[PDB]
């Protein structure tokens, strides 16, 4: 994707860009259509991640994750 | 370290800037002793200096007791609540007034880790970049290897 | 014993204090703990120097991410935007590709046009005008 | 990229000298302008000394050739008077 | 492949070769060295014509250097000191 | 003179004409005006700057906050003109200087919130086997300011 | 053994051709020397280690004004290896004392007595 | 831009399909490409914590 306007001022000390955005044509669209081990083989091949993400962790570590963290935006 | 103390995020206490701002401490709490001697500085204070800071920041209140609860020390309170508990055990006079202009001068949110130098709430006026940003379109939307 | 310290009470409590998020017999057993937390004093001090090396790569990182998908790279996009005297540094370059994704756009044509510039002047040698974004703005 | 801009008679380092650095941060809203920062006045001692001592050292060879000249000539002023009586 | 006793000491060392950033590298230093021979190949006096004409200031410098290290005496004392010390159990009447 | 098509003959970057400056200055002027009446007719939203501040550079938007680590010989609450922009853009548009835009052109404009210390760091140095243990805790100062406004003039 | 180095008289006779390369003439030679430390003085002798603690060298990369005399130029040439050398050119002349404030030093040797930061 | 909170965080992290012929290819500059893709270093998002990687079908 490439179409922007460049432009040097006129007495050459600060550039002038302009870039209106490219709204997507009407004719590049489609029209809207209308046990324990298995579980983790499952979810994984589901999710495309491997087994190990899936089995749950001791109480240590249970605890020390941050029960209200600081939210930004 | 960081990794044991807590953190939070810059932000201000009201959207402090905005608008005006307004003075986000709320009281100072002396309490100087009349016949001691780590409160020598805080007698000098409260003769010299507590006056003039009065009359500077007129937002605040300041309550001096003598025989304190504790020894000679500072309770600052803020506008959301907080309290910072200072000592000026065996201080001399300037060093209060600077402590104790220090106290004017913040707000009162914990002196915790700040995680960013900086807090914007709408940090994109282009358009925040998702990967169909910069691809290009197709004809009527067709994804590779599809016949039709 | 004459005088003995009653206090050393606060003394383990001041080192200990730091400890207590770790594993183990180190969060209470101050030999221990003394051990750990002077080798995590010395990894903090360490990490400063670390972690302003580490935010430098991931800010190039983004900026060969952002240049590469409008078709140049990150040595020409850096290079070019030197010599139009465009002093932008690389957290604020990877930041607007991330946030604003048309300045930096607008930054990779003119690295790209300055490049083009640089090509045709390099090239052609000799008493030839120079190119307009290549105009260089003296500072005396 | 610093090297080409050896070429140009800029600063190696675009934090160097230049209008990036020497200009001040910051103004009040009213125009007034700011108590100077630091920085530029530990630079300007710097910029100070060095123009000092260009000054001092010109000066010095300047003086040591002037009396270089005056010695060969008072030399042989003193020869062409030990050519007589 | 093992080499006996250590890398790089001994007998059978370890192969060191030298790239091409290397041979550049040392290349501009030897172009910025050949400068210097050039800047030091042309002097501006003689050596009988400096003689003597920093004497005044080396001179001058030195005696700056000696009336600084023969003015090594102790420090004053002063009355109000002691009293201002005994300032340390104001209290207020 | 003439090679024939042949893989290495040609280069494998595509060829490209620069424009001569006559109608390149031309196109130039008319997107400069273009852009000046989209400045002074307000076709503009809010607006974001590349601002550098006391040695780094910022991506400062209105209404927003900067932490700075170290005093500012300043009150709370007294406004201040951020010098040295150096990137000012819109939705539509942007303005960089070489290396910085002009004061008549980019007003942004800031309020010291807070004037605060920083969180009490550690610097310790180890040194094994030769007794090397030093511990110091330094606070830095910081101040903590909000981006009020960011105004452009139509002036190019 | 490794021993103090003299470096013969021949090397330091400028040809024509390096007249014509870098910008210097015979006859009339610059007035003062600009030295800087680009290398460092570890990993040398104590010989050289004392000349760049005694030519004001301390700091890497900070310009250094000497005089052009053989005597300057003799404790140059022991560490002309560690050090770049640029003649401090005029264009005005040596600053008046209410000029030598606002002075500066460009990178191409140049010492300007009139320093503005606003474009020309 | 002006997107929900939920959506616009949806969109910037969400993981794409590549197809990547390998006809007449080496297998290192596939590889290079493919890797460049898993990672997620071809996002501007890209973190090593946040698993940005994206699908790659090299046929």
């Amino acid at each position: 994707n490439c179409n922007v306007e460049l432009a040097l001022t006129s007495d050459g000390r600060t550039i002038v860009c302009y870039h209106p955005s490219v709204d997507i044509p009407y004719e590049h669209t489609k029209p809207i259509p209308r046990e324990e081990g298995p579980m983790i083989e499952q979810l994984s091949k589901m999710f495309f991640t491997t087994k190990h993400r899936w089995y749950p962790h001791g109480r240590y570590h249970r605890c020390r994750k941050n029960l209200n963290p600081p939210k930004d935006r | 370290t960081a990794r044991g103390t807590p953190s939070r995020f810059l932000a201000s206490v009201l959207h402090n800037g905005l608008g005006r701002y307004v003075q986000q401490l709320q009281r100072l709490s002396f309490s100087v002793s009349r016949d001691g001697a780590s409160s020598r500085g805080a007698r000098e204070f409260v003769e010299r200096e507590v006056i003039d800071f009065a009359r500077r920041n007129p937002g605040v209140v300041i309550y001096v007791n003598s025989r304190p609860c504790c020894v000679p020390r500072v309770v600052a309170e803020y506008l959301n609540g907080a309290v910072r508990e200072e000592s000026i055990h065996c201080k001399s006079v300037e060093e209060i007034s600077t402590l104790v202009q220090k106290l004017a001068d913040q707000s009162g949110l914990d002196v915790i880790r700040i995680r960013k130098p900086f807090h914007t709430d709408n940090p994109s006026i282009q358009g925040q970049w998702h990967p169909f940003t910069n691809k290009p379109t197709t004809f009527r939307g067709l994804r590779p290897r599809e016949v039709q | 014993l004459r005088n003995r310290v009653t206090d050393r009470y606060f003394r383990i409590q001041e080192v200990l204090k730091h400890a207590r998020h770790f594993r183990g017999r180190k969060n209470r057993c101050y030999r221990l703990a003394v051990r750990t937390v002077i080798r995590a004093f010395v990894k903090c001090t360490k990490a400063r120097y670390l972690k302003k090396k580490n935010m430098r790569t991931l800010w190039i990182n983004r900026i060969t991410a952002a240049s590469q998908e409008h078709g140049l790279k990150y040595p020409a996009l850096i290079g070019n935007l030197v010599k139009c005297q465009v002093e932008l540094n690389r957290k604020v370059l990877a930041d607007l590709a991330i946030y604003e994704p048309k300045t930096f756009k607008s930054l990779a044509a003119l690295a790209s046009r300055r490049r083009h510039e640089g090509f045709a002047a390099a090239l052609g040698d000799g008493k030839e005008p120079e190119g307009i974004f290549s105009r260089v703005v003296q500072y005396h | 990229g610093g090297q080409w801009r050896l070429q140009q008679g800029l600063a190696a380092n675009p934090s160097g000298y230049g209008p990036l650095t020497e200009l001040p941060d910051w103004s009040y809203a009213d125009g007034r302008p700011a108590p100077p920062m630091k920085g530029q006045l530990r630079r300007k001692a710097e910029r100070e000394t060095f123009a000092r001592r260009v000054v001092l050292l010109s000066q010095e060879m300047d003086a040591g050739l002037q009396a270089w000249q005056l010695r060969q000539q008072k030399l042989q002023e003193e020869q062409r008077k030990q050519e007589n009586a | 492949g093992r080499i006996p006793g250590r890398q790089w000491i001994g007998k059978h060392r370890r192969p060191r070769f030298v790239s091409l950033r290397a041979k550049q590298n040392m290349i501009r230093r030897l172009e910025i060295e050949a400068e210097n021979h050039y800047w030091l190949s042309m002097p501006y006096m003689t050596r009988e014509q400096e003689r003597g004409h920093a004497a005044v200031r080396r001179r001058e410098a030195f005696e700056a250097i000696k009336a600084a290290a023969t003015s090594k005496f102790p420090p004053h004392r002063f009355i109000a000191d002691q009293l201002d010390h005994l300032n340390v159990t104001k209290k207020w009447s | 003179g003439y090679v024939p098509k042949t893989s290495l003959s040609s280069p494998p970057w595509p060829e490209v004409v620069l424009p001569d400056p006559v109608e390149e200055t031309r196109h130039h002027a008319e997107v400069v005006k273009k852009v000046n009446e989209m400045i002074v007719t307000g076709q503009y939203g809010r607006l974001f700057a590349v601002v550098h501040f006391a040695s780094r550079q910022w991506k400062v938007t209105s209404e927003d906050l900067i932490l700075i680590g170290n005093e500012l010989d300043l009150a709370c609450g007294e406004r201040i003109r951020l010098e040295k922009v150096l990137l000012v853009g819109a939705d539509n548009f942007t303005l960089l200087g070489k290396p910085l835009l002009g004061k008549d052109l980019v007003r942004v404009e800031a309020t010291v919130i807070e004037k605060t210390e920083s969180w009490p760091r550690i610097i310790m140095r180890f040194r094994k086997r030769k007794n090397f243990k030093k511990k110091r805790i330094v606070t830095t100062p910081q101040t903590v300011l909000r981006i009020n406004s960011i105004e452009i003039a139509p002036c190019l | 053994k490794f021993t103090r180095s003299r470096i013969p008289e021949k090397v330091f006779q400028a040809s024509p051709e390096d007249h014509e390369k870098y910008g210097g003439d015979p006859q009339n030679p610059h007035k003062l020397h600009i030295v800087t430390r680009i290398k460092s003085t570890r990993r040398r002798p104590y010989w050289e280690k004392d000349i760049i603690k005694m030519l004001g060298l301390e700091k890497a990369h900070t310009p250094q004004v000497h005089k052009n005399i053989p005597s300057v130029n003799a404790k140059l040439k022991v560490v002309k290896h560690l050090i770049r050398i640029k003649p401090l050119k005029l264009p005005q002349g040596l600053p008046a004392e209410e000029n030598m404030s606002n002075t500066c030093l460009k990178s191409t040797g140049e010492l300007v007595v009139q320093w503005h930061l606003k474009p020309v | 831009s002006s997107f929900s909170r939920a959506p616009q965080q949806w969109a910037t992290f969400a993981r794409i399909w590549y197809l990547l012929d390998g006809k007449m290819q080496p297998p290192g500059k596939l590889a290079a490409m493919a890797s460049i893709r898993l990672q997620g270093l071809h996002k501007p998002v890209y973190h090593a914590l946040s698993d940005c990687g994206d699908h790659v079908v090299i046929m």
